[PDB]
């Protein structure tokens, strides 16, 4: 609950470990302060793209790669990079562009999915975004070494919402 | 068929709002529109060409 | 007519097929399948809590009498519960739970009819309910209807002195005063994110776990309704009636007693 | 011996079946598996794989004199065909969340004109299987025809996993009947709860095979009459592509 | 109420013994589980054509010929192949073609028939469908000396049901 | 897709983008702004002083069930003044006011 | 406006509601802070 | 930073490379694999299977400071494949006895301006890999020039699985220098000595990492630049379908 809006890029790739893991449900404690999840929470069902936006804020003296991947339910979450390497995946290279658009696919059984959690989903949820690094952030001497890439979230022109509700009431304090 | 109404008066409230709205989803999908309204932030001066131009280096 | 019935389809006839006959077809229309669902029938008995008018929900149960439904023809509550929110059931419960005890009436709520007889694997209809109070006096009743898989526990009373049914922008609807004819109605969407409900039964589990149980499909009804009122005495049937209803895959009904006793049967 | 407009062959990949006294095709709510993609779908579709595409044969059980009528033995589908067994089939499945596919079934059974006596074989969508969805072991007549209830629920009238088998021919069904066939074929097509499956956790059709008229013979009769069947996939259509499920099984 | 599917043919012809005798009335014990029954007690009449199939499941080696009969009422029901031979029926010979469909006219002073029974029927109900043996089941040696004969019901394109009602309530247990 | 959200507006996209996907637009109205709004939601309970059929009118509150109200979706009330005609505040009154109170239900009167 | 109430059962509370006809906003805005899941990966209801 | 007409993205199924730095694709021997089917084969091939023409993504080594000119690590192909790692693709591959494929890569590494050196990537038709066909352990400079002999053949000349480094450019490939590029592409098509081949004994591709100008940097700079790859069959087609191979290992 020491949210930040950033996740750290560092000098070491670890298949082992993701810089992040995001789960694919409007309802991830991730979201909950995103337009999105706020939008999401007053509707049952919603449809179509999720978009995960990075911005790379580090040097411009640093280079690296990284593999963004988006993993369907059904088999669990992915535990190393040559796992997640096995679904929906990008490499985002960095160079003079600074950020990079990963869009989940709306991968589901039903035309619809239920936007809102009751109880907690799981292992389920829809899947899971992971970050990894492929390479590690290399610099030359006199820059820092490590980085923070600024994380957002969107809906794609695909995305739709459908039956106006009321989520439980809650009080931010 | 149909069930078992039998009323001579057209629906009072309109089916839209009577029934539910049978869609049908086609097998290749379909394209957003491609604007939801008019709402928009707008860049300009993105690009170039004109400016106190071509001291400007190569 | 010889035939050959392996085949897995059987060719059909009329009296004029072997004998010197005639066809005596005459038209009706009882049969088809959305006039045939198109009538109430009642899934069972609900109450209110006292002062619910004013406070916080909670569930609860007057006789086995609940405080809210889930709109499903299938079977939910499970006797042993009753103070606490209900659930679909894969079975009826019985009146009572031990020999000496007797099958009617059933404790559980249902529609025993469609119950009885649905020989289709899927449907997808619209919803219309009717909430009627056995009581020919004043009568108030505040329900919410949530839509299926939205927020079912509206526990938190958020206004000082109004229902916490009473609260949001969810459906809710409202009847009291000295002129009303007590009674309520309304008709709800289809709003599964399924594209046709399981009839019967639903041979899948709940999570990819497969923590096995099988028999629902998650998100198969019309959603629950959660009621507050002012005559915690007087309890209501609720009634569903199927509009325009759409069945697909013939399947077999229930299981009907042999006559240890005649050559037919009759009534009751 | 079996005869001419009764002598039939089936094509699949590298596969082919043939018999020498069919009785026809049952389709299905006459119609067969499009192989189309999901429309609830974003990502394209793994299809056409040839090698997925044929028959899996292998045997059911054993067909005696003992059996009663309406006992019967349960396939379900995709499962059956999940595993080792299942070729590329099971292995493209194990890899992915979602598949779409009808199934094309054939059921074998041989005695000869000294006996008697009839199988029913019928395919059902969203037929109470196993938990863990795998082929019964031995014929049963288990939970028939009021359905599976709780120990305690002493007085309940049924439970939804109920099936009144005098209606089975409901289903799409052949009968495999010892005086007149030696094979049924079958053939449903895509039917489910949503455009696409999550197989993992559904199994949306079964295969059933019941004892109906019981068997019958004079001594010297071949005495058990082995029971195998050749399953196939119509079309499958793969999505959701994600490491392997694993602990197949 | 141990109720089989089919019914037995022997290798002898009594024309004092039915095979079967199934009163023609939707309320027969008889079909209390066919779909034709449990379609039925919805409604209050029916009209029309009901069909009696027959599937031989014998071996092939057997030969045999049966007399199924409809008989009106208002006479009783017949005692003797000799007497349903009186009334309306067909004679099956056994051979290659495995089953029979009977179908029963519908003989009526009224437009339509009830279709469930207030108490119980008498010697009512509509008449009888009787099935006896008219040639014995005849077999070379090596082959039983009996065969099961499967027996369904179904409902013409005659056959018609109108006023939807409910029947008594009933537990299957 | 590579980007530059620097400029503070960013190109929408699909899983068309950057794999081989198809859109799933599907229609519906839900999400309209008036459609939204367009149903009833409370804002509080009221009530009515005795014989106030008769007589003349006077701030007066229940329990904290008070005798007029504005119409606004936004605060009112102010629990401190149940006796006073009602204001527009700035802030949402908890149901108690320390630590050991509760903020649910709320005393002030609000959409 | 302002809305006053006088009545003949002053022990009877009511409940006034709003509903807003033709609603029309301009300039998008942030919304109301939601707690962090000190918790989960994930919320609910209530 | 890395600029425009070097911005670069390519997409294999549900898989995507993106590099901002690029020099081009290298198609060597200026073709691609087309995708048609083996002449020697009277079985359909199973062909055109999407869930297996993507990139695999995976590490290859570490490049260092201590890197010799000329030691290298070799990565067989389709060897490298055939595993866990492989996927559907693995998968697949392991049940049939022939595949024809094209292959496409790219390798990455990434330095800084301050950092000096280059590496020179090339794919090589039945170039000498490790028996069991797997992918280079450690850099070695092991049997170059001369190829391996014999103990005893103490005056041999030479062996066949010699290899003259000093003309490994006459291999398709791309040099990674670090002061121009982060990403390599190659491309090569299908080429052997029959139609089709049976992988299971032949790795008749290799894709070979070289250190050419060893890596140069001064204190503060990145130490150990790591090394990974995306490989992707290009329009593989496979014939024979049996059991699985099985030991796969």
């Amino acid at each position: 609950p020491n949210a930040v809006p950033y996740i750290e890029a560092s000098n070491t790739a670890v298949k082992t470990q993701p810089l992040a893991v995001y789960q694919v449900t409007l309802s991830c404690s991730c979201l909950a302060n995103t337009f999105l999840a706020a939008l999401s929470r007053n509707f049952a069902q919603y449809r179509g793209s999720l978009v995960y936006t990075f911005v790379f804020t580090g040097t411009a003296m640093m280079k690296g790669k990284f593999l963004i991947a988006y993993t369907p339910p059904g088999a669990g979450k992915p535990t190393s990079r040559d796992q997640a390497m096995q679904a929906t995946y990008a490499i985002w290279d960095l160079g003079l562009n600074s950020s990079y658009s990963f869009t989940v696919p709306f991968i589901s059984p039903t035309h619809f999915r239920m936007v809102g959690t009751d109880q907690a989903n799981i292992t389920n949820v829809d899947g899971w975004v992971t970050v990894w690094q492929l390479t590690p952030l290399t610099y030359p001497p006199g820059c820092p070494t490590s980085a923070k890439i600024l994380t957002m979230v969107s809906a794609g022109k695909d995305f739709s919402l459908k039956m106006p509700i009321s989520p439980a009431p809650w009080s931010p304090q | 068929s149909e069930g078992n109404e039998g009323v001579i008066i057209n629906n009072f409230y309109s089916n839209q709002y009577q029934n539910s709205i049978d869609l049908s989803a086609n097998a290749t999908g379909s394209d957003p529109p491609k604007t939801y309204g008019q709402f928009s932030n707008l860049l300009s001066g993105a690009v170039n060409a004109f400016s106190n131009m071509l001291p400007l280096l190569a | 007519g010889v035939e050959n019935a392996e085949k897995g389809v059987t060719e059909n006839t009329d009296a004029t097929a072997d004998f010197v006959a005639q066809p005596v077809y005459l038209p009706e229309n009882q049969t088809k399948v959305a006039f045939f669902y198109d009538r109430s029938s009642p899934i069972g008995a609900f109450a209110v809590k006292s002062g619910s008018l004013e406070s916080g929900f909670a569930p609860f149960s007057n006789k086995a009498c609940p405080n809210s439904v889930i709109l499903t023809p299938g079977p939910q509550f499970d006797p042993a519960y009753d103070q606490l929110r209900p659930q679909r059931l894969t079975e009826i419960w019985g009146n009572g739970n031990e020999e000496t005890s007797e099958v009617f009436p059933l404790k559980t709520k249902q529609d025993y009819s469609f119950c009885l007889f649905s020989p289709f694997v899927y449907y997808k209809c619209d919803l219309e309910v009717t909430l009627s109070p056995h009581t020919s006096g004043a009568h108030g009743l505040l329900v919410r209807w949530c839509p299926t898989g939205t927020p079912t526990k509206p526990t938190t009373q958020v206004l000082h002195e109004v229902s916490s049914l009473s609260e949001g922008r969810t459906p809710q609807v409202y009847s009291a005063g000295p002129g009303t004819s007590n009674q309520i109605s309304f008709v709800v969407p289809y709003n599964s994110p399924l594209s046709v409900l399981p009839a019967v039964w639903y041979n899948g589990h709940k999570r990819f776990d497969n923590t096995g149980d099988l028999g629902i499909a998650p998100n198969s009804d019309f959603g629950t309704l959660f009621f507050a009122g002012t005559k915690p005495d007087i309890k209501f049937t609720v009634y569903l009636r199927y509009k325009n209803m759409r069945v697909f895959c013939p399947r077999p009904t229930v299981f009907f007693p042999w006559p240890t006793s005649g050559d037919k049967i009759d009534m009751t | 011996e079996n005869l001419s407009d009764r002598v039939s062959q089936d094509t699949a990949g590298n596969t082919v079946t043939n018999t020498q006294s069919t009785v026809g095709r049952l389709v299905g709510y006459g119609t067969v598996h499009d192989g189309e993609h999901p429309a609830s779908c974003a990502d394209t579709a793994s299809e056409k794989i040839l090698a997925v595409e044929r028959y899996y044969t292998f045997k059911v059980n054993d067909w005696t004199s003992t059996q009663k009528p309406f006992e019967y033995i349960r396939i379900p589908l995709p499962h059956v065909l999940s595993g080792e067994d299942g070729g590329v089939f099971g292995a493209t499945l194990r890899r992915h969340y979602l598949v779409k596919t009808g199934w094309r079934v054939q059921v074998q059974c041989n005695a000869s004109q000294f006996h008697a006596g009839s199988l029913l074989v019928f395919m059902a969508p969203e037929y109470p299987t196993l938990d863990v969805f795998a082929m019964d072991n031995r014929w049963s007549k288990d939970n028939l025809p009021n359905g599976t209830r709780t120990q305690t629920n002493r007085k309940g009238p049924f439970a939804m996993d109920h099936q009144n088998f005098w209606q089975w021919t409901l289903y799409p069904h052949q009968f495999l009947n010892l005086r007149t066939n030696t094979t049924v074929d079958l053939e449903v097509p895509y039917v489910n709860i949503a455009p696409t499956s999550s197989w993992t956790q559904h199994a949306s059709w079964t295969l059933v095979i019941a004892v109906v008229a019981p068997l019958t013979y004079s001594t010297g009769a071949s005495t058990s009459l082995d029971i195998t069947a050749s399953i196939q996939p119509v079309r499958p259509v793969f999505n959701g592509l994600r490491h392997e499920v694993l602990s197949r099984q």
